[PDB]
């Protein structure tokens, strides 16, 4: 006995979307359903209780229902701020447990492209005294959430020492990422310049630093 | 103001026992509430662990945890706690404590057990056989390039997560961006926290990043100078 939700859902701004939750007679078939909304990096918040009731602060854009062994969360007048993970929950009489659905990640369509802002830091003199040199390339406020990051040494593609994070959704619905080029102090001073090149939606932004 | 706050070790070795507590304020632990633990593996979904009922001591647990779980409470400290034995990587998660609220249903009852209306901030527990490692903190010194200046702190080579960074003891909040950490091939994390400031302020204003790595009980306040 599990609660099954589609992992992803989407809708257009100003339109509606329905998120389904499938269970069995022992949980949804005989008990109230609860819904929870979770924004990135925050604790979940109660969204719906007793299958169709809203707590204070939840707009009537959000509505819940249940029929048989399934339940549904409907959201109308979709806004970009509704992008979140939505979980259903219910008590199961057989297992004597609260069950959660796997969660449904809601995407609101039509959000405009946003080019990344790129900031490149050379190593600090403190790290250089330890014979190490970490270059830091910070990438923020881009949309959609997919970038390619390449490093250059005197304009030649760097292979060793690159590590780049997955994109993570920011609170403003755009994305952030970072890339690290880990060098020795000798390698850093061995080239005239280093570059961090960030490609996003077919266009690139490149920053360059040089050992001064 | 009902408030919950988790505390406990961020690193637990495989096969040992995870132990966490939740300090409750703004309300007595003896209230008629299902004092609940819920967890969420990084990047995955919620899982209910169980509760202890404040006015009886009665407990109920998720059978997925297979008799590994004990939830207790302490009235003298106004806290409840979680013990999870024989942990594995499947037990790495952010652990939340939570409290229900009373909503009357159509027949006059409160069904509190699946209602989580007040949540703690959550505590990350990483189940790992690798050792704790405190960070080295280095200054990151400096549409636009120089009307504003990005300065920051590189928090290098730590384990496990998390690290928090504030700036000027929390007095500086505008323009702060603390990035998600990178996991390097060494198995150690690094992150960078940056604040964007008016370039004029680089003389008249001191900037200090307040780094906290609780798993190594280590705080570093690093002055960032140009």
């Amino acid at each position: 006995s599990v609660l099954t939700q589609p992992p992803s859902a989407s809708g257009a701004p100003g339109q509606s979307v329905t998120i389904s939750c499938s269970g069995s007679s022992s949980n949804i078939g005989s008990n109230y359903v609860y819904w929870y909304q979770q924004l990135p990096g925050t604790a979940p918040k109660l969204l719906i209780y007793y299958s169709n009731q809203r707590p204070s602060g939840v707009p009537d854009r959000f509505s819940g229902s249940k029929s048989g062994t399934s339940a549904s969360l409907a959201i109308t007048g979709l806004r970009s701020e509704d992008e979140a993970d939505y979980y259903c929950a219910a008590w199961d009489n057989s297992l004597s447990s609260v069950l959660f659905g796997g969660g449904t990640r809601l995407t609101v369509l039509g959000q405009p492209k946003a080019a990344p802002s790129v900031t490149l830091f050379p190593p600090s003199s403190e790290e250089l005294q330890a014979n190490k040199a970490t270059l830091v390339c910070l990438i923020s406020d881009f949309y959609p959430g997919a970038v390619e990051v390449a490093w250059k040494a005197d304009g030649s593609a760097v292979n060793a020492g690159v590590e780049t994070t997955k994109p993570s959704k920011q609170s403003n619905n755009k994305y952030a990422a970072s890339s690290y080029l880990s060098l020795t102090s000798d390698q850093w001073k061995s080239h005239k310049s280093y570059s961090c090149q960030v490609t996003h939606e077919g266009s690139t932004v490149e920053k360059t630093v040089a050992p001064a | 103001q009902v408030q919950l706050q988790e505390s406990g070790p961020g690193l637990v070795k495989p096969s040992e026992t995870l132990s966490l507590t939740c300090a409750v304020s703004g309300g007595s632990i003896s209230g008629g509430y299902d004092w609940s633990w819920i967890r969420q593996p990084p990047g995955k979904g919620l899982e209910w662990i169980g509760y202890i009922y404040g006015s009886s001591g009665s407990t109920n647990y998720n059978p997925s945890l297979k008799n590994r779980v004990t939830i207790s409470k302490d009235t003298s400290k106004n806290q409840f706690s979680l013990k999870l034995s024989s942990v594995t990587a499947a037990d790495t998660a952010v652990y939340y404590c939570a409290r229900p609220a009373y909503y009357e249903d159509d027949y006059g009852y409160y069904y509190t057990t699946p209602i989580f209306d007040y949540w703690g901030q959550g505590v990350l527990v990483t189940v790992s056989s690798a050792s704790t490692k405190g960070p080295s903190v280095f200054p990151l010194a400096p549409s636009t390039s120089e009307s504003t200046a990005a300065l920051g702190c590189l928090v290098k080579d730590y384990f496990p997560e998390p690290v928090t960074v504030s700036w000027n003891s929390g007095s500086l909040t505008s323009g702060v961006h603390t990035f998600p950490a990178v996991l390097q091939s060494s198995g150690l994390y690094s992150l960078s926290s940056v604040v964007t400031v008016p370039s004029s302020s680089l003389g008249t204003q001191t900037y200090v990043c307040n780094v906290n790595h609780k798993p190594s009980n280590t705080k570093v306040d690093k002055r960032v100078e140009i």
